[PDB]
């Protein structure tokens, strides 16, 4: 079955979808194909939890349930450049105004 | 027995099964011998029942609280195929995909009163938009046009 | 596949299957156009009036449109939270989507 | 001298009779007599009146036990299967009037059967 997620570093987002049966590193190489990093260069994180290459999407909670098209999963990106490891950071959207009158 | 859309009163008996496979409690639509629509007992989420309709009959399903028009089998409107060897016909009610518009509208009008449209901090021409409430006789007029258009 | 770049008022860059854009009229209509040097079409678009939290629920959007369009999969409902709901009805209709 | 009313036997029977079959309900516990009670009108369902020639329901039926127009049980049977067999004439074999007639027919003949087990 297909997740939806988005891919996210600083004040990027990358909409994509795989297979719950598909790997951390098959992502990384999603990844590779637009940002142009390898998967060597590349970590990516559900929260704050690291998520090892060799595990599914599915073994990392990513499912059906939870990474819909209308509402996808969250896939945190940080980037190593050699020795450097870049702190994992994620800017937040925008935050709409307080709900009218009208609408309560 | 006047209009294009209308059921004809073919007196062809024709077991139909309902089912219901939206997120919306369901009104099911009857237009009758002379194209009026004539509402039927609704549909809650998830739920489906064998119904006895006939040959040529036509049926439209709506939201049973707003009037949001749905699909029936990837289309607007059911008419049962051939009933073969007692086999009952599948009407399987599913939701469109509205434009991001019309579902924006769509949730406005279950948040705000009609009478306070007008006090939304939004473009003037969105108040006649909000205001344009989904209605059957209009989607009957839109679908006639249609038919009448394509008879070319 | 070809991607595109959505960028909101507040700089959030969004990266989206050039296919999934094309579900809106107006950024159909914007990457038509002449792009830059040689090229004949445009893979960037900057929405100076759209901010980060509509522009990521209209990306969401696409991806419902493009995934569900013409499928025998049961079709769920797409979500909008009150509190957003006037924003995103502002930029669905200047979006023609 | 015939604006004799019925001797008060009769009546009670015929409305003992009807009153099992108007209450009666299915094992889901809906009363089969809903629809059957009023006819629709010549202009909700003109089809209806182009089709059966002699229109009856429930209140009709009702109203002739009180108006004295039945003078035997099998007077009130000919009318209840008249009621009966309009309503599968028009709707035909597969719809639910049909197959609740068919029903209210049985409940009429066992009310009936009650009745004669009953005198004797
Ligand atoms: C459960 C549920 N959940 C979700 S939808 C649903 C559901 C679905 C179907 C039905 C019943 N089926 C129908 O009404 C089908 C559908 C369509 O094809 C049209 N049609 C018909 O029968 C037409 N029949 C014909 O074309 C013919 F019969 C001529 C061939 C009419 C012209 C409408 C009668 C249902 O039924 C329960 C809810 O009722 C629906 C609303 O209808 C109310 C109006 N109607 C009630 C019945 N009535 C009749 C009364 C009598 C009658 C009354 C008193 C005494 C004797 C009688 O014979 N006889 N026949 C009738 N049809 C006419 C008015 C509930």
């Amino acid at each position: 079955m297909d997740v939806f997620l988005m891919i996210r570093r600083h004040k990027t987002t990358i909409f994509t979808d795989a297979k719950e049966s598909s790997t951390v590193f098959e992502l990384k190489r999603i990844v590779e194909g637009i940002l142009k990093r390898p998967p060597d260069e590349q970590r990516l994180y559900k929260d704050d939890q690291l998520l090892d290459d060799g595990k599914t999407l599915g073994e990392c909670g990513f499912t059906s349930q939870t990474a819909r098209p209308q509402a996808p999963a969250t896939v945190g990106l940080a980037f190593r450049a050699d020795d450097t490891f870049e702190a994992l950071c994620i800017e937040p959207f925008s935050s709409p105004p307080e709900l009218p009158d009208v609408m309560k | 027995p006047r209009p294009v859309l209308r059921s004809v009163n073919s007196r062809e008996p024709s077991q139909v099964i309902f089912c219901n496979r939206s997120p919306r409690v369901v009104l099911p639509v009857w237009l009758n011998f002379d194209g009026e629509p004539q509402p039927y007992p609704t549909l809650p989420p998830g739920t489906g029942r064998r119904i006895h309709s006939y040959r040529g009959h036509l049926w439209l399903f709506r939201d049973a609280g707003t009037h949001d028009g749905l699909l029936v089998n990837q289309t607007e409107l059911f008419v049962p195929s051939l009933n073969v060897d007692g086999q009952p016909i599948f009407a399987n009610i599913t939701l469109p995909v509205y434009t991001l518009k019309e579902r924006c509208l769509q949730v406005v009008r279950s948040l705000v009163k009609p009478e306070n449209y007008r006090r939304l901090d939004i473009v003037r021409s969105l108040y006649e938009d909000l205001e344009d409430h989904p209605n059957v006789q209009k989607d009957l007029e839109r679908l006639t046009q249609e038919r009448i258009a394509h008879q070319r | 596949m070809m991607y595109v770049k959505l960028i909101s008022s507040d700089g959030h860059e969004f990266i989206v299957k050039r296919e999934h854009a094309l579900t809106s009229g107006t950024i159909k209509a914007m990457l038509s156009g002449p792009g830059q040097f040689a090229e004949n079409e445009t893979n960037e678009v900057n929405f100076r009036e759209i901010p980060s939290h509509v522009l990521s629920k209209v990306c969401m959007y696409f991806t419902y449109k493009v995934r569900y369009t013409n499928s025998s999969t049961e079709i769920p409902e797409f979500p909008i939270a009150p509190e957003i709901a006037l924003e995103l009805l502002m930029a669905a209709n200047f979006l023609d989507c | 001298e015939k604006l004799s009313p019925n001797p008060p036997k009769l009546t009670k029977q015929m409305n003992a009779i009807i009153d099992t079959v108007i209450n009666y309900k299915d094992s889901s516990g809906r009363q089969l007599s809903e629809v059957f009670i009023q006819l629709p009108s010549r202009k909700e369902l003109p089809e209806y009146y182009e089709l059966i020639r002699k229109p009856v329901d429930f209140k009709k039926i009702k109203e002739r036990i009180r108006n004295h127009k039945y003078r035997s049980l099998g007077d009130l049977e000919k009318d209840v299967m008249l009621l009966c067999h309009n309503a599968q004439t028009f709707n035909l074999e597969g719809s639910q009037i049909y197959e609740d007639s068919i029903v209210l027919q049985s409940v009429f003949k066992s009310a009936r059967q009650k009745i004669a087990k009953e005198e004797e």
